């Protein structure tokens, strides 16, 4: 079964906008966006333990991406756990910089066959 | 061997800092310790098990290493075990001649085409440290009580020179630091388990320039006043792209050109006092902003005199010609002197607008130009107004994405943690407020899209007589039915993706059907969200 | 609960209403004196809930109830699963919403639903 | 105590956690009806008014009966870590 699309709660204000508290929520929007980096924690933590997209971390991280990916519409920030990050990157990233651990998964096994091939 | 912070395996739990560093400075040299910290779960009482050192030189932490390895540190029945640590305590060179005390620091630009330095500001007695490790370089420079941090990254220098100050070519007596991009800046703001060996108690948060005159801000090099400094050569020939060629610059007199606004490298309107046209000048602008020409070889009346009298098409292939080029233009007057409707249409065709787009950082403000792209519905009926429409993105000083430790820093102060607002957040806030205010025109804030929001961009539109920012707003809608903040930007902004025009539809051929809506489980559950009926002949017209 | 003494013979005055005269008047029962009232108050008292005098100290009245707590929430900053819930307004908003405090000692985080 | 370095370091380390120990008692304290606007995640500037008045919590403690519980029970679990500190200044011999 699929999870449940309930939204948060609608944020109504008593008066009218003054054209400052949408310059505010502009600049909040920077702050508290973590709309890139929980889908690369979520890849990482489906990488890492087996049984993928059944524990109840999964299930945290995509509610944590519903709410972000809703922050666009509704002022609601993601609050991204610190715990939750991944700390270890596979094979297949950029970020040659952190960590790179080696990944037995099947994309894993994509990238030492392509590896292979261009090889 | 890369740093000469190690860390403590093993020590007891009932010991101070004080402790083991007498311990330490006992076994190894004199106060050969640095740095020492002991990480506590708890506030200032319940010390953890494991303890970091820094030691002032890499022999010293080899000497530790050895001793640790033949078990011949024992400190209160236990023996310590030292291992590499993840990272330093202090970003500290270890080599005492990259750190660099009492030394002159300013800041300019190559105002004339000789060799010809003029300074805007100059700071003594700053700390200059050179870090090979992080690839970057820190200076400290104290003002006004509080000192404050530039960083400068080795991909912001673009080339580095060699300068002498006393007048002797021999001499070397300076150092000056072609920079690309600008540098960061930081500010300092206000015990048992660190000793730490000074004062280091502190923590370092971006703000904006500190300068009264924003020197810094319209500053592209900068100078380091050195002594003579004869193995100061082998230092400096670390930093990328150094020139082995010996170079003497004159002091020239710029104290004129500083401006206390918040867009600091924007030229001067006053100066001019006359019709100069609003394109030509923007052009210029975004030409002096790009490492082409500096802003004094540019404010010169020779120049402004030649090009307010010209056909407008040949200054543009002019002005597009020399800024296409890659190597830097000292003299654009000899350059210049030796080189010598369908809007509407593009519009109609392929929506083909040339938009503005700008750049703002929180050291200066970049413009890009006028881009060719994609149109989007308000410039189809404010097609007149083309040059008002100007893109505004707030990025960092290399043009990526501002992290969010760059605003609204956390802090703990009372019971709860309270996030502390920093100056970058009131500049964008300010900027917001004010607006940009290019040559003859102020921008202002319409709205911004979906897709910008993510991008940290705005649309920002010049106010004119025959119409302002707010007739635009009006004439998109009414928003003050929206009681939301998020949800009234969204519908205001949302008007603006690329669209291809087509015919008119009146108010009169409109329908209302009921939709469908199904509760099952306590769930709304809604099929008719954004679904719709349209005929074969409006499809075909 | 106004007492005043009228000026002749110091004693306490009886607040009465005339229907010939329509105005608040006051009137003693010692002497014949009539004086025009002020203001038209009678009674002023300033609502108070103190009517166990020298026994709420003892006796727990409740009067400031604890705030709820729940362990199904999970704390963002820690994992602790103990929080304080509770209903109040926004700086400007309008309505009621759901607001969470942790309960851990160490972490001191707090966030809305 | 090992020595009387370990002991004077033992007094600072018990002291430091009956201060951290009453912090934590005064923050539990603030759990009630009367401070929800102070507790919701917006602008007060009576945040130095709550640490200021340190003396009125314990006047404010001992008169209620469930702010008093409410301490008590904070006070027992801020020192639990304050009686695990006999583990690391005890030795194995000591007979206690
Ligand atoms: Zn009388
Ligand atoms: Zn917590």
């Amino acid at each position: 079964p699929p999870m449940d699309y309930a939204g948060s709660r609608p944020r109504l204000m008593d008066h009218d906008v003054t054209l400052e508290e949408i310059h505010k929520f502009f600049v909040d929007y920077m702050i508290s966006d973590t709309l890139g980096v929980i889908s690369t924690a979520h890849l990482v933590h489906a990488d890492r333990d087996p049984e993928k997209a059944r524990s109840q971390k999964c299930l945290e991280l995509a509610n944590l991406h519903s709410r972000a990916v809703d922050f666009a519409k509704t002022g609601a920030p993601a609050e991204m756990p610190y715990a939750l990050k991944p700390r270890e990157f596979p094979d297949f990233l950029e970020r040659f910089e952190k960590p790179t651990y080696i990944s037995e998964s099947v994309f894993g096994k994509l990238y030492r066959a392509v590896k292979s091939s261009l090889a | 061997t890369n740093r000469s912070t190690v860390k403590i395996s093993n020590v007891p739990q009932t010991i101070v800092a004080d402790e083991l560093l007498r311990f330490l400075e006992l076994h190894l040299g004199e106060d050969t310790v640095f740095a020492l910290e002991i990480p506590t779960t708890r506030d200032n009482w319940k010390p953890r098990d494991f303890a970091r050192v820094q030691f002032t030189t890499l022999e010293v932490k080899s000497r530790a290493q050895l001793l640790s390895s033949q078990s011949k540190l024992l400190f209160k029945t236990h023996n310590l075990r030292l291992s590499e640590a993840y990272d330093d305590i202090i970003p500290r060179p270890v080599d005492p001649r990259k750190r660099l005390d009492d030394i002159v620091l300013t800041v300019g630009f190559p105002e004339s085409d000789e060799k010809r330095f003029c300074a805007l500001e100059k700071w003594d007695g700053v700390r200059c440290w050179i870090l090979t490790e992080k690839r970057r370089v820190e200076f400290w420079v104290w003002e006004s009580g509080d000192c404050y941090k530039i960083e400068v990254r080795f991909e912001d220098i673009i080339e580095t020179l060699s300068c002498c100050v006393n007048g002797d070519a021999s001499e070397i007596d300076a150092f000056l630091l072609k920079l690309k991009y600008g540098p960061k800046v930081f500010k300092r703001v206000t015990d048992r388990y660190r000793f730490c060996k000074e004062d280091f108690d502190f923590m370092w948060i971006r703000t904006t320039d500190f300068s009264g005159s924003k020197s810094i801000g319209t500053s592209t090099c900068f100078c380091l006043e050195v002594h003579n400094g004869s193995t100061m050569l082998d230092i400096f020939s670390g930093l990328p792209y150094y020139r082995e060629d010996t170079l003497s610059l004159t002091y020239v007199d710029g104290k004129t050109f500083a401006s206390a606004a918040q867009i600091v490298p924007l030229l001067n309107a006053a100066i001019l006092g006359l019709e100069f046209p609003y394109e030509i000048l923007f052009q210029l602008n975004a030409l002096v902003h790009a490492q082409k020409i500096s802003l004094f070889a540019a404010s010169d009346m020779e120049l402004i005199k030649i090009l307010r009298g010209m056909s407008l098409e040949t200054a543009l292939v002019i002005l597009k010609k020399l800024h296409q080029q890659s190597s830097i233009c000292y003299d654009p007057v000899f350059f210049v002197k030796t080189q010598m409707a369908s809007a509407y249409k593009r519009l109609t065709e392929q929506n083909i607008m040339s938009c503005q787009r700008a750049y703002v950082t929180p050291s200066k403000i970049y413009l890009l130009g006028p881009e060719l792209e994609t149109a989007n519905y308000v410039v189809k009926n404010f097609a007149e107004h083309v040059s008002d429409f100007m893109r505004v993105t707030f990025v960092e000083e290399d043009w990526s994405k501002l992290p969010a430790n760059a605003l609204s820093v956390n802090s703990k102060e009372g019971y709860f943690v309270k996030p502390s607002r920093t100056n970058i957040y009131n500049r964008v806030l300010s900027i917001l407020g004010e607006g940009i205010t290019v040559g003859p025109k102020r921008f202002e804030f319409l709205a911004f899209s979906a897709s910008q929001l993510r991008g940290n961009s705005v649309w920002m539109f010049a106010s004119n007589e025959k119409v302002k920012a707010e007739d635009i707003r009006e004439w998109m809608g009414c928003f003050r039915k929206i009681r939301s903040i998020s949800k009234c930007a969204a519908r205001m902004g949302q008007l603006f993706s690329a669209s291809r025009q087509t015919l008119i539809v009146r108010a009169q051929d409109v329908e209302q059907i009921p939709d469908i809506e199904v509760t099952t489980d306590g769930a709304d559950y809604c099929f008719s969200d954004g679904i719709g009926k349209i005929s074969l002949a409006f499809a075909k017209q | 609960s106004t007492m005043k003494f009228c000026r002749e013979c110091n004693n306490i005055l009886y607040p009465k209403e005339d229907k010939e005269q329509k105005i608040l008047l006051y009137a003693c029962r010692n002497c014949d004196h009539q004086e025009v009232a002020d203001n038209s108050c009678v009674y002023r008292n300033e609502v108070h809930h103190s009517v166990s005098e020298r026994t709420q100290i003892l006796t727990d009245v409740a009067s400031d109830p604890t705030l709820p707590r729940t362990k199904a929430v999970r704390c963002s900053k820690c994992q602790h699963r103990e929080a304080v819930f509770f209903q109040a307004t926004a700086r400007g908003e309008e309505g009621m919403t759901l607001f969470f405090v942790c309960c851990n000692p160490n972490c001191g985080h707090r966030w809305r639903e | 105590s090992s020595d009387l370095q370990s002991r004077k370091n033992l007094t600072e380390e018990i002291s430091y956690g009956l201060r951290e120990a009453e912090q934590v008692c005064n923050k539990q304290q603030l759990m009630v009806e009367s401070w929800r606007d102070f507790l919701a995640v917006n602008g007060e500037d009576k945040e130095e008014d709550s640490v200021s008045d340190l003396a009125r919590f314990c006047y404010e403690r001992q008169k209620s009966a469930t702010l008093s519980e409410l301490a008590v029970s904070a006070f027992k679990d801020a020192y639990r870590d304050v009686q695990a500190l006999a583990y690391r200044y005890g030795d194995q011999s000591n007979s206690f």
